């Protein structure tokens, strides 16, 4: 995700979650793209493994 | 409403700065937003709306700007009875977990010493139950007694022994400031007070109060500690004409503690890095313990002599105010003698020939004198030996020895070390003992019974048993 | 270097010399 | 304000510095003693004789106190003429300097206005930036600042703002490094 | 170098040898 | 659970992950030296608070000063220059504890050092911490094997209480305590949770090759399963050094409230007296004698204080430590070595000349001594504990008379000889802890004076043959010892017949 | 240098407001600072070494 | 571009005030207007754009507010096959007039201790010949080695002793660091090298290395000195990975030299003197010499012991940093024995 290949949506959110923050209080990543990125492919795997107990 | 306001913190040293009418010196503030409470006693007054206090509590958690509270009085401890049975904290806290504190009043830690027309000294006898006590460095009923021992030579065992020999039996209270010791002792005297029923959950009962300063509090807090015990005793004293058992632990950590902040506050160390205020600060509080026309106070104190060297300041000074003196020697634990009590260097106010009968005094430097003559013979027994002496000299190491191991006395306290349960000897058959042998009594059997014996008569029955054994 | 130990040993030597004068006399 | 300076140090400098404050602050006037001591900051570092002259020890106080005169005795505030007639008496002309800057640092501090300064890795597009304000606004919405640029960070696609002494980190990086050890310490 | 420990030694070891055989006649 | 529950649960933990920041306020530094930073504004700022630099590394809010603040960098101040930024992190220094501990090589931050991975880890505690009261503490009351003959008979030490190793350089003050985490490997071996006893070890002002060869030790005897090592080496910052103590502490703890015993071995102190003594000169604070700060004794007593037996209502945990200290000639009279005997309730004196002597381990029975005495031996041990230390008295005394010689009475010759017995028996070699119960044994031949009869160039073989025979035949003995933890008289009258039966067996030097 | 003890605020608030004002310095002194049982008196003048003293209070 | 000041000058530390753009600790700085080039290692930031920095060379003949323009970058030393059989100074300077050394890189004199990952412990028995040596305190190639004596007790005869059956035979290269000491040894030492045919002029020869900070060299430089031959030896652990014979004269010097910079730093005494820094400051270059995956360096240090005070803090930590220790009892000498080597004491 760092490098390049479609890495636009995610500084494009980051800017959205920053100021987000900026103006309040505090600053939460609820709408940060890593972690769904993350879990889709760790979703993935699972899904993988989900196969049955044989 | 906080009119002061934390400004500077380092160590166990805090700077307030207050806005208007600055607290006397020694005054109690009370810092506010702390998760414990935190106490700090007013000492110097630095100008320009400056106090420099010292924190009782781990200062941890402090922020500059912090609102501080003046109570316009000094540190206020809980007196009265409710206190006694129960282990009380610096500012007056209860730390045994069984309550808040029950007191008619509260008194201040500082006050003057009670003045010289109103003395009212007097001398009194006081069986401790040891021989070696009661016959070389008898102690005075209301009088200040020290226990000068090195580390690790059982001062903290014969201090056990004494409340169970004195602080028991006692119409009058008792209180035990412990300061600076390990809080491990502090848990087993509480045990032990509590299986020997000097102390209880049952109001009404417990006729002794425990006081502990022990290491984990931090400085400044064991520097004080020792007067919230004096308090609890001076009440007893002063509203009730009660004679006071005040057991003190190791002294020296009070003198200890200040030296380690003097040097935050400003001082100048001293030939040994004590702080120049030793003899001051030392004096204010052996002129309080002292007896008076309302009550009397019969002080134990232990002074610690680190790396057993007796000319350091600190002990050096407290020598003058106590009237009777016990100095424990670590030759003697290596022979195995207990109470390893020197008997030269050990001695007592009351060791007179006026106060005392005639007869004690006599036997008790009869004894003084045949020691030191055997002291001096080690040196040419050393290359030649006890066969190359004179006759004379060698009943003169012979009765010596006997005596010397006939100081030993096993006490309750050191069965678990021993095996042997403790004894208990009355003045009269100590005196009458010892008597015996500077004339001869028990120069027949071996030196083998006189050891760790508490009357010649137990001594000479063993003596004919081994013989019947064999 | 440890004054109290140096000051013990030169009083033992002390004696030794004392007692070593003393049994020459007798010798 | 109460006559009482920001906060109280005993320094030297720090010394003279709240006692002029407080009393300046005092009667009436806080400004006219700040274009004092400013003036004599602007003059301390663009004049070399009048460095000399401060810096001067060896000087006697008759002496500094016929020099001083000579510059100006009006358009100071009386606070300023008696400073320095008792840094004279107390041979504190050397530290001049030093109080007259940390003086002006208690005044800045009263002021309201503050410097925000954001930090970013990719360049501000004049759209963004304009958000980025209406974010700032909506934030306080209590109190006019002044926003500052600077664009040369380590991080990719963060925000950091510095806000004369508070720092809140919005960058992504942070977000990076959290879930990366969270990954690690899950202890499966 | 501890002579001090030297001769106290001497003294508490002759001391007990000839005490130990006063011991047994005592008995 | 099956592999795909455990994989599902393992994703849905990576799902709740949080992560909220708060305006934390930032100052500049007015100056940086020696690791100590001047910190210009930076208010509300806590003592002891965590603070983090520019470059990444941590610092200590130790000094508030109304001007300045001083902190102190922990780690490399190369990086540091004048006006950088200093970030409040807004916790007090803590470091992580728990199970996962065990097995690794932290620093006195608590970083693994190791290079395997990273630590995993949920829990974090505060480094320092107000120790137990005196209603949690409870009496000594269970021993703490250290596998050494002369420490289990002489001075026993039970768990809870603090023992000493007091010695000179090179005189075996590190033997000492490899020779108790080696022993305590077989109780973990077997099921018996109470007599489980985690060891740590911490390193202050050693060199890493040395901590190298230490941890290679436990590896190559398995030891290391149930051992911690926190190093805080010499290039290490002197705040490490100084925190590294109290670091490892806080992962006692953890052992302790949680029923569990731990056992933690501070070496030298001294080290950390000097990196204490610099952190605090370095931060111009007024120096107290030897340059050393005012409350450097309240330094050690606050930290070897925490160790304590909890009593029952809390676990029943305990936490033993062995705190260290070098002596420069063997004075114990120097201001350091004489607090620290203070503090702790024995101590154990170690001497160069009983080393060279082929005394090893080289201790002083005359000097050494523990507050809890017998209360912590074993039935069996007290018994035979008792004797064996008065004959050791004695043969100390007739020492002198072997070079005055020219005579010898026939009990004289006797308690001269079975003496030399004991010395012979209590030695032992490098890396070579003996249980228990097999000591009991050996010690009870050699108070008995069994071992009078043959040669003492013999006693230290015959101890190997005796043990290797009783373990073969005699197995059921040795179980009863173990498990009653007595020795009755019918193991008495078996054993008493045995050890005479057995020197006339063996091929030995029976000529006295 | 580093300080002196009387450069007090009290005392410096006085010549910055420029009032002469000292309430008899002459004979008279105001405490500073209180430490360890030594009080340090600004002005005070004319008092001669060794020389007996009055507080506020009353003591010596 | 200097951007540097000269502000004060005292003795060996010598204050510098810059515009703008401090450099950062450790830093070399040199003065400009003087002949035989002074360089200033970056120590503290006093603030105020002033940092305090310590002199190598005679700080006489400066003036106050000259120029003084900065690196960026700490003294680095030129290192590689070039230094063997040359003589280099504390600022890695030439002082054998052989011409400019001929090195790949240039290393800076300040780096961080290996990690504790990068250990190793090779423990094999180093045969020197010496009986008592062998017998007592043998020495382990790989190892620390430390030799403890007072003044004119031995330390420098051993010295050579070892060089004469160790380092002529050995295999990888070797270097001499010399740190405050007598100028006469270190011109007998190289003439003694040539004539042993350890070290030639042709190149391709002279597997050994020379450093010298002799007593003639001021504060500063005596304490650095070390840093720049143990440089030179890491360059060998590392890169070359062949074993390296770290000869390294009496170190006391190196300590003291620092208590002798200490006060002038503004640093308060420690118990008798020395600096507060004593412990970190000698750590971090103990803790470089040491044997790790990529070489092995067996360093003999010489350590000298002030009034034959074993109890000086400065030799007394250093012990806790050697493996091997022999220490040398003056007694012994007056009796005749040589090497006066302290069985009871050499562990
Ligand atoms: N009981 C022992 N049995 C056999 N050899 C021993 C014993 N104790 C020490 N040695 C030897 O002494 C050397 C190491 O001593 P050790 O490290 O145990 O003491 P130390 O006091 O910890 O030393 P230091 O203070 O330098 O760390 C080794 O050569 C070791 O083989
Ligand atoms: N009456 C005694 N007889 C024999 N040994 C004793 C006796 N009392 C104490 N010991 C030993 O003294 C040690 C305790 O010393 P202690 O009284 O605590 O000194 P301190 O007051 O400095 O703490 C224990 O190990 C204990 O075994
Ligand atoms: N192996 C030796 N055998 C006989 N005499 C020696 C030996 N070594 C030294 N001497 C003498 O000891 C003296 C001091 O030795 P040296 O190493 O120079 O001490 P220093 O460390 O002060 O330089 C020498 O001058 C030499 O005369
Ligand atoms: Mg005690
Ligand atoms: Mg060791
Ligand atoms: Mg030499």
């Amino acid at each position: 995700a760092l490098k390049g290949d479609k890495k636009a949506e995610v500084l494009a959110r980051s800017l959205d979650s920053a100021i987000d923050g900026l103006s309040k209080g505090y600053m939460d990543y609820q709408n940060d793209p890593l972690l769904p990125l993350i879990l889709s492919s760790i979703e993935a795997n699972v899904k993988k493994i989900t196969t049955l107990s044989a | 409403k906080a009119n002061g306001q934390v400004s500077q913190v380092i160590g166990a040293v805090v700077d307030v700065q207050f806005e208007g009418e600055l607290p006397q010196i020694l005054n109690a503030l009370e810092v506010q937003g702390t998760q414990h409470r935190l106490v700090l006693e007013v000492a110097q007054h630095l100008g320009d709306s400056r106090v420099r206090t010292i924190a009782m509590d781990s200062t941890e958690g402090l922020v500059r700007g912090q609102p501080v509270v003046d109570t316009g009085l000094p540190i206020s401890v809980p007196v009265g009875p409710g206190t006694l049975g129960r282990i009380m904290n610096v500012i007056g806290e209860p730390i045994d977990q069984r309550g808040p504190i029950k007191a008619a009043k509260l008194y201040p830690i500082h006050r003057d010493a009670p003045s010289f027309t109103d003395q009212a000294t007097s001398a009194e006898i006081l069986v401790t139950g040891i021989k070696v006590v009661d016959l070389l460095a008898p102690y005075a009923r209301g009088g200040k007694i020290g226990l000068f021992g090195g580390a690790g030579v059982g001062k903290t065992v014969l201090i056990q022994e004494l409340i169970n020999n004195v602080a028991k039996h006692h119409g009058g209270y008792s209180v035990f400031a412990g300061v600076g010791e390990r809080t491990r002792e502090g848990n087993d005297l509480y045990h032990e007070m509590m299986d020997s029923k000097v102390i209880s959950v049952k109001e009404g009962e417990s006729r002794c109060a425990l006081i502990f300063g022990q290491m984990n509090e931090p400085p400044g807090a064991r520097a004080r500690v020792g007067l919230t015990g004096l308090t609890v005793a001076e009440y007893f004293r002063d509203e009730e004409g009660k004679d006071v058992l005040l057991f003190v632990d190791n002294i020296f950590r009070f003198t200890q503690a200040c030296s380690e902040v003097s040097a935050l506050l400003g001082r100048i160390p001293s030939a040994v890095g004590y702080q120049p205020t030793l003899a001051t600060d030392l004096g204010a509080l052996q002129e309080r313990i002292t007896t008076t026309q309302k009550g009397s106070i019969t002080s134990v104190q232990a002074i610690y002599v680190p790396a057993d060297d007796l000319t350091d300041p600190a002990p050096a000074t407290t020598f003058a105010h106590l009237d009777a003196t016990t100095v424990l020697n670590r030759g003697l634990t290596e022979l195995g003698i207990y109470p390893a009590v020197d008997p030269l260097d050990s001695t007592s106010r009351m060791l007179d020939p006026i106060t005392i009968g005639e007869e004690h005094y006599t036997v008790a430097r009869g004894v003084q004198k045949l020691l030191q003559d055997y002291k001096s013979l080690q040196d040419i027994i050393a290359i030649l030996g006890v066969d190359d002496l004179s006759e004379e000299d060698k009943l003169v190491v012979a009765r010596a020895r006997k005596v010397q191991k006939f100081l030993s006395q096993p006490f309750f306290m050191s069965e678990v070390f021993s095996g042997i349960p403790g004894r208990f000897v009355n003045l009269k058959q100590n005196i009458a003992s010892f008597k015996a042998l500077l004339e001869g009594a028990g120069d027949e059997y071996p030196e083998s019974c006189f050891y760790m014996k508490g009357d010649l008569e137990e001594s000479l029955a063993a003596g004919r048993a081994d013989a019947l054994k064999s | 270097a440890n004054l109290k130990q140096l000051k013990i040993r030169m009083k033992a030597i002390g004696s030794i010399k004392k007692i070593t004068k003393a049994m020459k006399m007798v010798a | 304000p109460g006559d009482k300076p920001p906060a109280i140090e005993d320094s030297i400098h720090g010394k003279y510095a709240g006692v002029l404050f407080s009393s300046a602050s005092s009667n009436k006037s806080l400004n006219k003693v700040a274009e004092d001591m400013k003036y004599f900051n602007q003059l301390y570092k663009e004049s070399e004789v009048f460095k000399s002259f401060l810096n001067n020890v060896s000087l006697k106080r008759n002496q500094q106190r016929d020099i001083i005169s000579a510059l100006g005795k009006t358009n100071f505030n009386p606070a300023t003429n008696n400073l320095l007639e008792t840094l004279i008496e107390n041979k504190r002309l050397d530290s001049l300097p030093k109080i007259a800057e940390k003086y002006m640092d208690y005044y800045r501090i009263l002021n309201k206005q503050e410097s925000i300064t954001i930090i970013s890795a990719q360049e501000l597009t004049a759209a963004e930036k304009q958000k980025v304000e209406q974010g700032l606004k909506k934030g306080n919405a209590n109190v006019q600042f002044t926003v500052v640029y600077q664009v040369d960070p380590a991080i990719l696609g963060g925000l950091q703002m510095y806000s004369g002494n508070n720092f809140l980190d919005c960058s992504l990086l942070s977000r990076v490094n959290k879930l990366k050890t969270e990954i690690a310490k899950i202890s499966f | 170098t501890r002579e001090e420990e030297w001769l106290d030694k001497r003294t508490k070891s002759q001391e007990k040898v000839y005490f130990d055989q006063e011991d047994r006649k005592a008995m | 659970l099956s592999t795909g529950e455990a994989s599902v649960v393992l994703a849905e933990k990576i799902k709740g992950i949080t992560q909220q920041n708060d305006i934390t306020e930032y100052g500049t530094v007015i100056s940086i030296g020696d690791g100590i930073a001047r910190v210009f504004g930076l208010t509300k700022v806590q003592a002891g608070e965590m603070v983090e630099f520019k470059s990444g590394i941590r610092g200590m809010a130790l000094n508030l000063e109304t001007d300045n603040v001083g902190v102190v960098v922990l780690g490399n101040d190369r990086d540091i220059k004048e006006g950088d930024v200093v970030k409040r992190t807004g916790a007090i220094v803590d470091v992580p504890i728990g199970e996962a501990m065990c097995g690794r090589v932290f620093d006195a931050l608590g970083n693994p050092i190791d290079g395997l991975g990273p630590l995993k880890t949920t829990q974090r505690a505060r480094v320092e911490i107000k120790a137990p009261g005196i209603i949690p503490r409870q009496s000594v009351r269970q021993p703490m094997q250290t596998g050494i003959k002369c420490v289990d008979s002489l001075v026993p030490i039970g768990r809870g209480q603090r023992e000493l190793i007091i010695g000179d350089r090179q005189t075996g003050k590190t033997a000492i305590a490899i020779d108790t985490i080696l022993n305590q490997k077989e109780a973990f071996n077997t099921g018996d949770v109470k007599k489980q006893l985690y060891c740590i070890y911490v390193a202050v002002g050693q060199k890493r090759s040395t901590i190298a060869n230490l941890v290679s030790i436990l590896k190559q005897h398995d030891c290391m399963k149930f051992t911690i090592v926190v190093c805080a080496t010499a290039s290490d910052a002197a705040p490490l050094q100084f925190l590294a103590p109290y670091s490892g502490c806080a992962i006692g703890e953890f052992f302790r409230d949680n029923g569990k015993h731990a056992l933690i071995i501070y070496d030298d102190l001294s080290k950390q007296a000097v990196a204490y003594r610099q952190m605090s000169l370095l931060l111009r604070r007024p120096p107290g004698r030897e340059a050393y700060p005012g409350d450097v004794f309240y330094l050690h007593s606050r930290l070897l204080e925490r160790a304590a037996k909890m009593n029952d209502s809390l676990g029943g945990g305990s936490l033993t430590a062995l705190p260290v200290i070098e002596t420069q000639a063997g004075d114990v009279s120097a201001y350091i070595p004489t607090n620290v005997i203070s503090i702790t309730d024995g101590q154990i004196f170690l001497e160069t000349e009983l080393f060279y002597k082929g005394i090893r381990p080289a201790i002083n029975v005359g000097l050494s001594v523990s507050r809890v005495g017998s209360a912590a031996q074993i039935k069996a041990m007290k018994k035979i504990a008792g004797n064996l230390k008065l004959t050791l008295a004695t043969y100390r005394e007739l020492a002198a008379f072997s070079q005055f010689g020219s005579d010898l009475d026939a009990k004289t010759q006797q308690q001269l000889n079975t003496g030399e017995r004991l010395v012979e028996m209590l030695k032992q070699n490098q890396y070579t802890p003996m249980k228990v119960e097999e000591q009991v044994c050996i010690i009870f031949a050699g108070v008995k004076g069994f071992l009078d009869a043959l040669v003492t160039s013999e006693v230290l073989k015959f101890e190997k043959k005796f043990l290797e025979h009783v373990r073969t035949n005699h197995s059921a003995l040795l179980k009863r010892i173990r498990d009653s933890g007595d020795l009755s008289e019918v193991d008495t009258n078996e054993l008493n017949t045995i050890i005479p039966l057995f020197i006339q067996e063996g091929g030995f030097k029976l000529k006295a | 240098k580093k300080l002196s003890t009387g450069e007090a605020s009290v005392v410096l608030a006085e010549k910055i407001k420029g009032i002469t004002q000292q309430n008899d310095i002459t004979e008279y002194g105001t405490v500073i600072s209180i430490g360890d049982g030594i009080a340090r008196v600004f002005g005070l003048t004319k008092v001669q070494a060794g020389e007996m003293v009055e507080f506020k209070s009353g003591i010596r």
